[PDB]
This record gives structure tokens, C-alpha cells and sequence, in this order.
């Protein structure tokens, strides 16, 4: 209810919701990390993707809720009615700053700036140069620039984590082969012995608790 | 304690003193939560336990519509003798003609 | 002040520090109003303070 | 003017009695009682009451509600079977 | 108990609405000092008509909605 | 009684709907019935016809389950159907 | 216990205080002596006044039913 | 009332605090919506059963609004709920 | 007729049912152990994934179906009365305790407590946690806090 | 009805009664004028009821279809 | 509610003396205007809420 | 404190001086939150705890119709 | 005629990104819609305008134009969102 | 026993003493479940087995 | 169309009673054919698209 166009906007947003969650939210990172852990342990079907994605979605909800609540309360407020296009548009813009400021901590400055340079109207000569002050440039780059830079930087940071997770298992896999060769049993496949060792190591390390905690700690602050 | 309920009631035909007497004869009155208002007027406030409040408000509102058939406006007849003039419309006869005055 | 005081939400964000003497509140209140940028009123029952 | 009253302090709901009728989708017993009555009747009272506006306004409720109940069960069974197939493939 | 009391009271109430309690009575009152009928006098050059008590009272009350009270000189 | 045929058709479809819950899982397991073979518009039309061919009670009298919570019931029937699918 | 088209009829029936009986009375008197011009002159007035009373009442209730039926039609 | 205006001194809002759980935040919504709808339906029904309401243009004009507002409210709650579960389903089947 | 919101809640629940089963029920354990043992025997595709998932599903129902049926028997109860949104919320929450207890039994207290903090503490200006004495919060961890910890 | 099973008067009665009285003397203006407004109010009531029942059923049908 | 009040005043004055042509002439006008007003209001209310329902049906 | 309420009221038949007296006889009168206005006219301003403000606004506005 | 005023100079802004072009098109439509709805509501309740054939002939058009405009904006928005959804699903 | 049923009934033409006699001649009367009311009046209470 | 123009046919009560039947039958015939063809193609859509 209210302005007919505000209603249209609400319904459009709620229609695009899953693509936003899939492309501009920490869900991107958690989804990748859990699957990489499964591959590092060497399991092809355990757990199901339907279990891993469920966990990842729940964990993401905690991180994202406070922003959605703050933006909702900000718009469910009768304070004002607006005289003009410039007043309304700047009131709208000031509501998204919480999200804009979430994206800014994690996207990378140089890629963000390159995308902002990309949007400007073309010129016949190369574009007229500019430098702009921080309250736009640092504080307020446009969201249609921030969003893909975020997605890309997140993917990268995810691969990085997966790399570290692989290292100890690689160590195991080598050592076990070298010991079997020292015993001369050259023909036996070492996978049959290395796999359970890997599982033992992961449960004694309690890898799930550590991963689930530290991933949240990267975004929340808890005391 | 937090369950206290409060209401304001405004009768038309039944004065507060009329309702207090009903409560007393009924044996429903409670001196810890008496009705507060003007015994002469018909508007009062009540606060207390739910059952008490609900009973009070219901009884009052039924009393009000019951007494509504009472008719109170009445007409009277006054008799007045004239001492100095004829009451009726007055005819004189001129030599050949009647003529008449209001 | 011998009155209840109501502070607007936007005013409640501001912070203050130091050691203060409430010897004459109305005179202290108006001075701080001018220094901090507040506006205030008094209906006879409560004092209201806004940014 | 007459009989006026208002409850000032609290929003105690009074237009309805709040009741377990909040917590169900269909009053299946009320359906099963109405469906009984319009089906036990076989050569008693009379047929063809297409025409009296007071009973014809009671039939409208039943004819609608039983169509909705039957439509709902059709979806629930598909959902259930689909959930089983979803788990067994995955 | 409550449900029986409530329904019994309401139906006993409704079974009485058709009963009428008002009534009409007739008073016969002789006039000790005057003729009841309207009087008329015929004179050599004049005719005069004087209304009676019944005529005057009827002409006064005709169409009245309110009850009467306090005549002065369930 | 005028509406009796209308109600008698609705009793039929309510019975068929509750039978589908128990017949369809069998069609999922068997190698000549699964959707690798029988798919599209025929599939439901055939399953429903079979369920009506085997329902045990006269189709024209009111279904007995109108008084019961639907979900526990549907899950019960689907579990039974899965067990039969395995044994066959 | 009654609706609002009865409130609208009753505004006429309480508006013309007594006419409903006055007509019957006038007829009772005229029936006794049809050849009296004072009675005839009185009855003409009462009967005409009554005829208009009834017409205005019925046309007003018709109009209010036409307004209501049109609002109800939009509940769809 | 009509001869009175009644404000709020300053609208502080304790319920702006997020402090409750993501599920208590759900139960509030469900409980409040269920009560609001049952009350509205009952009111609409009474406005039709009562003969002085269903026959006065002034009252009919109001009832028309009540009916439309009810319709829109329920239709929007349904729509948003579907969109919500549909998002979960889209992600988890991916 | 019924209530139009309880109808929405019924239809919604029945769409989420397979994801709840797949993520908050012993099916999670049963379906894993079998497939592991199958790999250890060194001959995949004997038994079929169809056999294994089918059995795991059936066994999970013995554990979980009584709890759901108990909850519906709790709600179909004609003697209750309510007065306010709070009094209704409490009674609906009370209905879920049968499930809550199962999740509490099979999951870690400290990971549950961690998520219970994490839902809020981004709000909080403070470090003290004692501020509610345990007896309420220890009983009432939220279900969204319990699920991933389980 | 004379019956209650333990566990005012409506327009439907008032119309039947005014029709019954009228039919005894179809040419009396007081009775005719008393009947016009009862038949009108009954027509309005009996339309408004059915139209709103129809609205509530179309709402529930749309919900079920939306979750199909 | 001014045009709602005016018509009920006119009706009382008329009901007082149903045969006075000046009163009849006034009432005819007042009743006709009220009659047009109600219809116009109801029809526009309908249009405004059919547009909302068509929006929701578009995304639903 | 942050819950204080207030209202402004206009009476078409009952003067302020007529109403204060009623409050006194009732024993509802409260010198910490007196009404503020012209005893001669019928318009005033009031503020206070919410149950008090609501009680006052309702009593005055009903009694204005009784008289 | 009497008591009438017009704003001569609009305030102005830079437009540098697709973000600002979008917020600007949104804000431009919202206000025009609110203004139109209010105008119509007033024209339905000034009694000099409800009852004059010349003024009713205008109100008819205003209502029509409102209906058409809001239906267009709804349709084209839903088409755009559907094209995004289709490509990402594919 | 928990299938017992109750009703209240209100006659307009006939009266309780008129109706008892009918039950008697019918041989339907049952001293365990008699009608309870005022024989002169036409309103009574009845409770018993469904039939 | 030709019956509607012959001034003898368009103004005689006998002939008008015929024209009214002729136009009612034409209307029902075309509505029937246009409905059954739509059902017919709807069957093909149901089988092939599905
Ligand atoms: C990724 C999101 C892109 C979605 C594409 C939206 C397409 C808008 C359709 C169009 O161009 O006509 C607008 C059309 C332009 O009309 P104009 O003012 O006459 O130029 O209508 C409007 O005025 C703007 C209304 C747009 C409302 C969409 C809000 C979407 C919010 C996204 C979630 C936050
Ligand atoms: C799980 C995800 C649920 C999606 C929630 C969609 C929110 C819809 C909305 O905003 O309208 C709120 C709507 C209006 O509240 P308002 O926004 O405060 O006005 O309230 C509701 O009706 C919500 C009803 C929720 C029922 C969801 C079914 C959950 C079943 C799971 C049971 C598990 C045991
Ligand atoms: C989220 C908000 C909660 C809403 C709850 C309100 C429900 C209501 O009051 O109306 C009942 C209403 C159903 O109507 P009814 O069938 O006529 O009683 O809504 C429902 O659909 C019931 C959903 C609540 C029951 C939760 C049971 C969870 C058991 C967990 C088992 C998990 C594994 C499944 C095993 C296979
Ligand atoms: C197989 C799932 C569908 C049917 C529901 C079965 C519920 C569990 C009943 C277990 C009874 C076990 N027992 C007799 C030892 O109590």
C-alpha cells in the first residue's frame, strides 16, 4: 500500500532477491568453501549439496539480517513528505548507505574505480580527465560499479582459503606412499589407507567448528 | 496485577445513584473498586479485575436502553378569565349592517 | 529542575564529558543549549529538548 | 449517546472471542456434518429446492467450501510425493 | 446451567410480546349547572351560536401527542 | 435430493487424490514405469485411473477421513508406498 | 426492528401529524350529507393533500433504493 | 472522537530494537496478522447482518472500502510469502 | 472457511518440508554412514543409491513422525483461549518445544550459544552476558540457532 | 424457530409477515406503502450477502492457486 | 459532510408540509445532486483499487 | 518519561470551569497535571501519563454530548 | 485568477551513473502519480465540479490517462525483470 | 453416557399438559426422562438419549 | 441484410417476427463453431506442449 509505484518497486525487488543473494552476498564465499572441503577430503557424494547449501544459507542469514532490519526501519518512518525530485532522490539514496558501506569494505578500490570510469558517457577524443573528492569517491561510488567488483573479489578470496585447506592432506598423501614403498608393498594402492587417515585428522582437528566460527568472525564482531 | 482493565461509561436515563443501588441490592458491590463520578450526572469511570469491569459495563448499557421508553414531556391546561372585555370576536350592528372585530 | 525531561532521539546521539555543577539549572541549560545546538521548551509539566 | 462505552487502557480484543478457530484452515467437522445432511436425504422432505431464497443462500456456502477442500487435498498429495522423489534422487 | 437459564429466559420473554396491557375506561359525568349541547339563539335580526363544553374541549385536544397533567385554573 | 450427484462427484475426486499418494511411488521405482519412459500428459491420467481401479470402498459415499489432520496422513501413505515399491 | 428506508417513510408519517385520520373523519361526515357544500369543499382539500403525501413518499423511497443498489453492485 | 486531537510527546520506539531472535521476529508477525484478519472478517460480517448499516448510503460507502482493503492485504501477504519460499527453493536446488 | 493465514502457513510449510528433512533430521546421519561403508567395501553401485536412500528415509520416519503428530494433536485442542498477540505467541512457541528438545539433546551447547550471541551482538554496546540469568535462555535457544549447530 | 440445541427478529421474518398481511387486502394504501420498503430492504440485504461471500471464496481460491 | 447534512435538512422541511411547491422545488435539486455525488465517488474508488489488484496479479 | 502524551480539546456546551468541578467531585483531579486554558471558554490543552490523558479526553468528550 | 503561483526555476543535479539515472526516473514517476491521484480526488468532491457537464467531461479523461499510465509502467517493469530471470536461469 | 443430549423447546399453541397426554397414549412416556416445566405454560426442558 | 432493406419486409409485423428468429439462429451457430474449434486446438496444445 501507498504510492502505486513504490508498490511496483517492492515487488520487483522481491522478484530479483535470489539472484542478489547469489551474486552480492557472503553466501558466495561459504558455498564455495564447504564444497572445496568435501573435495579435499576426497568424498564424491557426502554430504549432499542440499545439506551444504542449507547450512551456508543459514550462516549467511545472521550476517545479513542487521542490514535488512536497519533499512526496513529506515523506510517505515512517517517523518517527512517530499517537495521535489532532488529531495526524494537524496532521501532514497541515504537509505542504501548501510549496504553500500558493507560492499565497500570488501570490494577492491582499483577495480571499483575502473568500473566507475567505464560508465561515463563516451567522448570522441579520450574522455576529459577528472579527480574527485573523497565524499563521492571514497564514500560514495555507485552500486552498479561496486557489485561485480565484490563478486569477483569474493571468489578470489574463496579460492585462497581452499588452497590452505588442501596442504595438510597433501602432506599425508605423500608420507603414506613413501612408507609403503619403504615396506616394499609397491603394488598396493595408497588411497585405501590415506582416506581414513584424512578423516581421523579432520575430526580430531574439529574442522567444522573452526571453519563455521572463523568465517563468521570475519564479518561479525563478538565479545 | 497487570491485567487491570479500565473503562468510561456514559448513561443517558440512569443516574449513577440509580446504578449503585442496583449493585447493592444485587450483592455485587465491592468497596475496593467503587464507581467514581457524580451521583447527580450519568457519566462515570470504572477500573478493576476483568470480570468485574465487564459485568458493570454490560449491566449499565442494558439498563440504559431498557429505561428509554419512559415519556417525560407533558402538556397542561391553563384557564384564564377576562375581566374587562368580551372574549369572542365582536359584532356591532350599524344602522343597516353588521361589522366585526377580531 | 524539579520537572521530568524528555530528550529527542536525534539529540540523544551527542556525547558530553567533564565535571559539572547544577547550581542554577535554567541558566546552565540555556547556555549549553547555545553551545551544543539544542532547542528546548517547557509546557509547565515537562521539559522537551530537540536538536 | 445512549449506552456508550469505551475501553481506554488496553487493546483487549472484544469483537471476537479469541479461540482455537484461529489455528485451523478448514472446519472439517462442519464440512462433514453438512455433507452428511445433504446426502443422507433420499426420498424424505422434498427435492428441487432450486427456488427458495433462504435455503438457496445456505447452499452457496456448502457448494463453495467443499470445492475448496477437495482442491486443497489435490495439492498436498502432489507436494508430499514430490518431496519423497526429491530426497530419493539426491 | 448457564445455557439452560439463558435460553429459557429469552424464550419466555418472547412469548409475551404479543400480550397487550393497556386498557380503556368510560366515565359518565352529569352536568349539574348547564346544558350539554351547543346553544343557538334566534332574534329579530340576529342569529347567535355558542359552543358547548364537549365542542370546546375536543377542539382543544384534537391532534395532541403528549400526555396531559397538572390542570390549573410497566 | 437435487445436489446429491454433485457431492457424489466430489467424493470421487477426494478418494482418487488420497490414492495417488500411495500409488505414485511404485511408478517411481519400477523400470518400465519411471519417467525415463512414461512422461508427459499420459502419466497422471494413467496413475489416477489405476488408483480408482483399486480403491477398496464404494466411490459414491463420503470419504471417512474428513475429520483428520491431513499431513500426518499423507506422509503415512507415502511411506507405505515407498515400502511397497521396494518389495516389488 | 427496522432499516433506513423505514426511517425515511416514517419521516413523512410523523411529519404530517394527523392527516391519516383527518381524511377518514371527513369522509365519515360527508357520507352522512353529500349535498352540503361546506363538507364538499373541506373534503376536496383533505383528499388532494393526502394524494400528494403518498406520491412524494413513494418516489423518495424509490430513489434511495436506486442509490443503494448501485453502491452494492460495486462490492465485486 | 471528533472534537479532540491527541499526539505523542516524542515517538521513541523500543520495538525498533532488534534484540529479539530471528524466530521471535517471525512469531510476532504471524500472530499479529492472524488476529488482524479474523477481526476484520468478523467486522465486515456484522456490518451486513445489521439492517441499519446495510441500507444507508453513508454506511455502504464505508463497507465498500473495508472489503477492498481486506482483499488487498491478504493478497499481498500471500504473494510475498510465495516469493520468499521460492527464493530458498531456487538456491538449494542450484 | 478457517483462517486465511493458517492456510498460508500450511501450504508454505509443505513446500519447505524436504529441505527441513534434508538438513535437520537423522536422515543426515543415516544417509552418510551407509554410503561410507559402501565405499570402504570398495565396490560402488552395490547396493544402489536408491536402496540406501530409501531405507534411510524409512528409518528416519520412525524417529520423527511421532513428534510431528504430537504437535498437531497439541494444536487441535478446543479448550484454549487468548487475549493478545503475546498470549498467542507464547502458546504457539510452546507447541514447538517437543522438537526443540530433540535438537537440544543432539547438539553442542557452546556452538548453540555462539550463534545465540551472533544473532544480536552486532547490536550491542556492552560485554556483560550475565544480564539474563540462564534459566530462561538455556531453555529457549531459538530454532534458527539450533538448526545449523545440529 | 421454536428450537435450541445446547452444546430479535430478522428481515426474513418481517417480509414474510408483511406479505401475509398485505395479501388479505391488496388495495389498502397503508399496507401497500408498508410493504414497498420491506421488499426493498430485503432485496438489498439478500444481494449484499451473496456478493461478499463470493469475494471471500475467490480470495481463498487465489491463494491455493498461487501455491500450486 | 456538508452535502450529506443539507439533504437531511431539506427532507425535514419538506416532510413538514409536503405540498408547498417552493419546498418541493428545492428538494428535487438537493436530492439530484446527492444522487450524482454518491455514484461518482463509488465508481472512482472501484477504479483505484482494481488497479492495485491488477498490479499484484501481474507479479503473482 | 519518554511516554508522556498530550491532547487539545474543544467543548461546545461545557465550560472548563464546569469540568474541573466534576473532576474534583470524582476525585480524579490531580494538581500535578492540571488542565491549562481559559476557565471562561471551552478549549484547553492537557498532557500527562497515557491512562490519564485518555481518561480525560473520553470523559470530557462524552459529557459534551450529554449536555 | 486568485491566489495562484508557479515555480519558475527547477533545482538541478548532475547525472553521472546508471544508479543516479535510475533513482531519477523513479523519483520522477512517483511524484507525478501522487499529484494526479490527489487532483482527481479533489475534483470528485468539489460540488461545483461533480455536477457540471463540462467538468465531468474532463475528469473522465484524467481517470483514463491515470489508468493507462500506471498499467504501462507495471507491464514494462515486469518484462524487464522477467528477461533477467530468464537469462540467469538459462 | 457421554452421548446424552439436551434441549429447550417453546410451544405457541399447545401446552405441556396437552403434550404429556399424547406421549402417554402413545406409550412413549418414560418416567426416567420426563419433561421439566410449567404445565400451565408452553415452555419446557428435555434431556435424554438421542432418539 | 437484404431482409432489413426491403421496406415491405422491414415494416410488417409478420415479417419482423421471422427476421428476429433468423438473426438469433445465426448468432448461436457462429458462437458454437467458434467455441468447439478453440477446444479442439486446446487439446493439441495440451498434448504437444506438455
Ligand atoms: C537489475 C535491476 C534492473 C531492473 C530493470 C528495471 C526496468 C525498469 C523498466 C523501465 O525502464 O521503465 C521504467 C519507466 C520509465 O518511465 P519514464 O519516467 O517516463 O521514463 O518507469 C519509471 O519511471 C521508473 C520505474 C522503475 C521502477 C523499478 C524499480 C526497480 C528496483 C530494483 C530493486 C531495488
Ligand atoms: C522461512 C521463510 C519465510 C518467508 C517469510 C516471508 C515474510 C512475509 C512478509 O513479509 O509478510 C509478513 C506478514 C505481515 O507482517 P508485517 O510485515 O509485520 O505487516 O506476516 C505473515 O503473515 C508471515 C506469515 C509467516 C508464515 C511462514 C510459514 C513458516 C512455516 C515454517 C514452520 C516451521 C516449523
Ligand atoms: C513459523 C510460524 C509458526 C506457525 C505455526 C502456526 C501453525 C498453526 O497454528 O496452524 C496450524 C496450521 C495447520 O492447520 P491444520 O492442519 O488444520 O491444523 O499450520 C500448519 O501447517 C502447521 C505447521 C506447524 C507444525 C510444526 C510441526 C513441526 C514438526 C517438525 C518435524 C520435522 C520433520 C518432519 C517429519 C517428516
Ligand atoms: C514409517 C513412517 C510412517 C508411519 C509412522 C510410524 C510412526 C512410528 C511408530 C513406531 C511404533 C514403535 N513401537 C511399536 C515400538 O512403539
Amino acid at each position: 500500500m501507498g504510492n502505486d509505484i513504490s508498490l511496483i518497486a517492492l515487488l520487483a525487488f522481491s522478484t530479483l532477491l535470489p539472484f542478489i543473494i547469489a551474486s552480492g552476498t557472503c553466501f558466495v564465499k561459504f558455498s564455495i568453501v564447504f564444497v572445496m572441503v568435501r573435495n579435499a577430503l576426497g568424498l564424491q557424494q557426502i554430504p549432499s549439496n542440499m545439506t551444504l547449501n542449507g547450512v551456508a544459507l543459514l550462516l549467511s542469514m545472521f550476517v545479513m539480517w542487521p542490514i535488512m532490519h536497519d533499512a526496513y526501519v529506515y523506510f517505515e518512518d512517517e517523518d517527512v513528505t517530499f517537495n521535489d525530485i532532488s529531495s526524494l532522490s537524496k532521501h532514497v539514496d541515504e537509505g542504501l548507505d548501510g549496504y553500500r558501506d558493507y560492499l565497500i569494505k570488501y570490494s577492491d578500490r582499483e577495480l571499483v574505480q575502473f568500473f566507475e570510469n567505464a560508465q561515463l558517457k563516451r567522448q570522441y577524443g579520450e574522455e576529459t580527465e577528472t579527480v574527485k573528492r573523497d565524499k563521492d569517491e571514497i564514500e560514495k561510488p555507485s552500486i552498479f560499479a561496486l557489485l561485480p567488483a565484490y563478486a569477483l573479489s569474493e571468489i578470489k578470496s574463496a579460492f585462497k582459503i581452499g588452497f590452505y585447506l588442501y596442504l595438510p592432506f597433501v602432506v599425508v598423501d605423500l608420507v603414506v606412499s613413501s612408507v609403503l614403498l619403504a615396506l616394499g608393498m609397491m603394488m598396493m594402492s595408497p588411497v585405501t589407507i590415506s582416506t581414513p587417515i584424512k578423516l581421523v585428522l579432520f575430526v580430531a582437528l574439529d574442522g567444522w567448528t573452526l571453519l563455521s566460527k572463523g568465517l563468521i568472525l570475519q564479518y561479525m564482531d563478538i565479545a | 496485577a497487570s491485567e487491570m482493565r479500565n473503562a468510561v461509561v456514559s448513561l443517558r436515563n440512569v443516574s449513577l445513584n440509580e446504578f449503585n443501588n442496583f449493585l447493592k441490592r444485587s450483592g455485587l458491590y465491592n468497596k475496593n473498586y467503587p464507581l467514581r463520578g457524580d451521583n447527580r450526572k450519568g457519566t462515570f469511570y470504572v477500573s478493576g479485575p476483568p470480570v468485574y469491569v465487564d459485568m458493570v459495563v454490560n449491566a449499565a448499557t442494558m439498563m440504559d436502553k431498557q429505561n428509554d421508553g419512559i415519556e417525560l414531556g407533558r402538556q397542561k391546561i391553563g384557564v384564564m378569565r377576562l375581566n374587562n372585555t368580551f372574549v369572542g370576536d365582536r359584532t356591532y350592528n350599524l344602522r343597516d349592517q353588521k361589522m366585526v372585530i377580531p | 529542575l524539579k520537572e521530568p525531561v524528555i530528550v529527542s532521539k536525534m539529540a540523544a546521539r551527542k556525547k558530553i564529558t567533564g565535571n559539572f555543577e547544577f547550581h542554577d539549572p535554567n541558566a546552565l541549560l540555556e547556555k549549553l543549549s547555545l553551545q551544543l545546538g539544542l532547542i528546548w521548551y517547557f509546557d509547565g509539566q515537562a521539559i522537551y529538548i530537540y536538536d | 449517546v445512549i449506552g456508550q462505552a469505551v475501553n481506554i487502557r488496553s487493546m483487549e480484543t472484544d469483537i471476537v472471542s479469541l479461540d482455537d478457530r484461529l489455528l485451523q484452515a478448514f472446519s472439517g467437522s462442519a464440512i462433514a456434518t453438512a455433507v452428511d445432511k445433504q446426502t443422507i436425504t433420499n426420498r424424505i422432505e422434498d427435492p428441487n429446492l432450486v427456488t427458495d431464497p433462504k435455503e438457496l443462500a445456505i447452499s452457496q456456502e456448502m457448494i463453495s467450501d467443499y470445492n475448496l477442500y477437495v482442491s486443497m487435498v489435490s495439492t498436498l498429495t502432489r507436494k508430499g510425493v514430490g518431496a519423497v522423489e526429491t530426497l530419493l534422487r539426491s | 446451567y448457564v445455557d439452560m437459564v439463558v435460553n429459557a429466559a429469552t424464550m419466555m420473554d418472547k412469548q409475551n410480546d404479543g400480550i397487550e396491557l393497556g386498557r380503556q375506561k368510560i366515565g359518565v359525568m352529569r352536568l349539574n349547572n348547564t346544558f350539554v349541547g351547543d346553544r343557538t339563539y334566534n332574534l329579530r335580526d340576529q342569529k347567535m351560536v355558542i359552543p358547548g363544553i364537549a365542542t370546546a374541549i375536543e377542539r382543544l385536544l384534537q391532534g395532541e401527542e403528549q400526555p396531559l397533567g397538572n390542570i390549573v385554573s410497566e | 435430493m437435487f445436489y446429491a450427484l454433485y457431492f457424489e462427484i466430489h467424493h470421487l475426486v477426494a478418494s482418487a487424490a488420497l490414492g495417488f499418494a500411495r500409488v505414485a511411488p511404485i511408478f517411481f521405482f519400477l523400470p518400465f514405469l519411471n519417467s525415463g519412459v512414461l512422461s508427459g500428459a499420459p502419466r497422471n491420467a494413467i496413475i489416477i485411473l489405476v488408483a480408482l481401479g483399486v480403491w477398496p470402498h464404494a466411490l459414491n459415499e463420503a470419504p471417512p477421513f474428513l475429520s483428520v489432520a491431513m499431513i500426518p496422513l499423507v506422509l503415512q501413505e507415502a511411506a507405505v508406498g515407498v515400502m511397497l515399491g521396494c518389495l516389488l | 426492528w427496522s432499516g433506513y428506508l423505514d426511517d425515511v417513510s416514517a419521516k413523512f408519517d410523523t411529519g404530517v401529524d394527523n392527516l391519516q385520520t383527518q381524511v377518514t373523519e371527513a369522509l365519515d361526515k360527508l357520507a352522512a350529507k353529500p349535498s352540503d357544500p361546506a363538507l364538499l369543499a373541506a373534503y376536496q382539500s383533505k383528499l388532494s393533500e393526502y394524494n400528494l403525501y403518498r406520491n412524494a413518499q413513494s418516489n423518495t423511497v424509490k430513489v434511495f433504493k436506486d442509490i443503494d443498489a448501485a453502491i452494492i453492485q460495486n462490492f465485486r
